C-alpha cells in the first residue's frame, strides 16, 4: 500500500 | 570488445560533439545568469481562465494574454505563504534559473513580475497534461514508452548538470506532455546552482535519495537516483519505495533493497540497480564516465540520442487537443479568487524577484 494521488514536495524535514 | 571499429569511432565522435554543445550552452547560460530579466508584464495584461494545478504556495492557472490572445500557464505564489527561509531562497532560485536556461524539454518562462501580495511566473502552456495523470489512467507504460520519456530526462539532466544546476524534484507530476508527445519539465522550485555539495532537506519523499534523508551534504547524483525512481514508476505503475506515510518511505529508501515486477526486463533491472544505488562510489551518473554510463547502458541501446534531442522520434502518445486554451487533459481544482492587498507584503524578502 502507498500513495496514489499527487505528491507534494517538502521544503524541509 | 562490445563495439567494433566503426561503432566505437562513431560513439567517440558523438561524445566529443556533446562536449562542444555543452560548452556553447554554458556560455549562453552564463550571459543570462549574470544579467536576469524582471517586471516584463503585469497582472491586468491577462485574463484568468482556469486552475491547472495547485501547490503549497499557490496555483498554476491557464491565462490568456489580452493583447495577443496567446495562452500561458501562470504560476502564482502568495508571498506570505513563502514563509520559511528556504522557501524564500528557493523561489528566487526558480525564477533566476528558468529565465537563464534553454533546452527543448525545459518549459520556457515568458514573463515574470510581482505585486503587493504575490509573485508571478508566466510560462508556456503545455496542453497535453501531466505525465502523472496519463500514467495513473493507463496503469503503466511499456518499456519502449518509458524509455522514450527517460531519454529526454537523461538529456535534460546532462544539460542542467553541465551548468552546475541540480533539479531536485523529478516526478511524473512535474513532467508535462506537449502537442508532439514530448516532455516539458516544469517546477524549478527546488532547482539550485551548486558547484559541489548542498545541504537543504527538500524534495518529494518517494523520490528522495538516501543521502538527503540521512542529512548528508549531497550533490547532483541525487537527480540520477530520482531518475531511477521515475523509470521504475513509469514501467511498474508505482514507485520502488511505496508506503502510506513519509517515515515509512524513508526507511525503505535507506535500506538498500529494491524489488522488481516480474515483467521487468533484465536490462531494465540492471539499469535500475545501478541508479538506485545507495553507495555513491557505485551510482551511475556519479562515476568517472559520468552520464555515458547511462546513455551507453544496454536498456538504451535502441535510443538515438541525437534524434530524441531533435524531436524526430515518433512519440508513443500524441495528446488530443481541441484548440488553443483547451484544458481537457487536466484535472479540475477548486477555484479561489486572486486577491491583491492594498499594502505591500514581504517587500524586502523578495527585492531580487
Ligand atoms: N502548462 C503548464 C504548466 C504547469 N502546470 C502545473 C499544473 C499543470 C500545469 N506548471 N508549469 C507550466 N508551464
Amino acid at each position: 500500500a502507498g500513495r496514489t494521488g499527487r505528491r507534494q514536495a517538502i521544503h524541509d524535514i | 570488445g562490445h563495439m567494433g571499429n566503426a561503432a566505437a569511432a562513431k560513439k567517440g565522435s558523438e561524445q566529443e560533439s556533446v562536449k562542444e554543445f555543452l560548452a556553447k550552452a554554458k556560455e549562453e547560460f552564463l550571459k543570462k545568469w549574470e544579467s536576469p530579466s524582471q517586471n516584463t508584464a503585469q497582472l491586468d495584461h491577462f485574463d484568468r481562465i482556469k486552475t491547472l494545478g495547485t501547490g503549497s504556495f499557490g496555483r498554476v492557472m491557464l491565462v490568456k494574454h489580452k493583447e495577443t490572445g496567446n495562452h500561458y500557464a501562470m504560476k502564482i505564489l502568495d508571498k506570505q505563504k513563502v514563509v520559511k527561509l528556504k522557501q524564500i531562497e528557493h523561489t528566487l532560485n526558480e525564477k533566476r534559473i528558468l529565465q537563464a536556461v534553454n533546452f527543448p524539454f525545459l518549459v520556457k518562462l515568458e514573463f515574470s513580475f510581482k505585486d503587493n501580495s504575490n509573485l508571478y511566473m508566466v510560462m508556456e502552456y503545455v496542453p497535453g497534461g501531466e505525465m502523472f495523470s496519463h500514467l495513473r489512467r493507463i496503469g503503466r507504460f511499456s518499456e519502449p514508452h518509458a524509455r522514450f520519456y527517460a531519454a529526454q530526462i537523461v538529456l535534460t539532466f546532462e544539460y542542467l548538470h553541465s551548468l552546475d544546476l541540480i533539479y531536485r524534484d523529478l516526478k511524473p507530476e512535474n513532467l508535462l506532455i506537449d502537442q508532439q508527445g514530448y516532455i516539458q519539465v516544469t517546477d524549478f522550485g527546488f532547482a539550485k546552482r551548486v558547484k559541489g555539495r548542498t545541504w537543504t532537506l527538500c524534495g518529494t519523499p518517494e523520490y528522495l535519495a538516501p543521502e538527503i534523508i540521512l542529512s548528508k551534504g549531497y550533490n547532483k547524483a541525487v537527480d540520477w537516483w530520482a531518475l531511477g525512481v521515475l523509470i521504475y514508476e513509469m514501467a511498474a505503475g508505482y514507485p520502488p519505495f511505496f508506503a502510506d506515510q513519509p517515515i515509512q518511505i524513508y526507511e525503505k529508501i535507506v535500506s538498500g533493497k529494491v524489488r522488481f515486477p516480474s515483467h521487468f526486463s533484465s536490462d531494465l533491472k540492471d539499469l535500475l540497480r545501478n541508479l538506485l544505488q545507495v553507495d555513491l562510489t557505485k551510482r551511475f551518473g556519479n562515476l568517472k564516465n559520468g552520464v555515458n554510463d547511462i546513455k551507453n547502458h544496454k536498456w538504451f541501446a535502441t535510443t538515438d540520442w541525437i534524434a530524441i534531442y531533435q524531436r524526430k522520434v515518433e512519440a508513443p502518445f500524441i495528446p488530443k487537443f481541441k484548440g488553443p486554451g483547451d484544458t481537457s487533459n487536466f484535472d479540475d481544482y477548486e477555484e479561489e479568487e486572486i486577491r491583491v492587498s492594498i499594502n505591500e507584503k514581504c517587500g524586502k524578502e523578495f527585492t531580487e524577484f
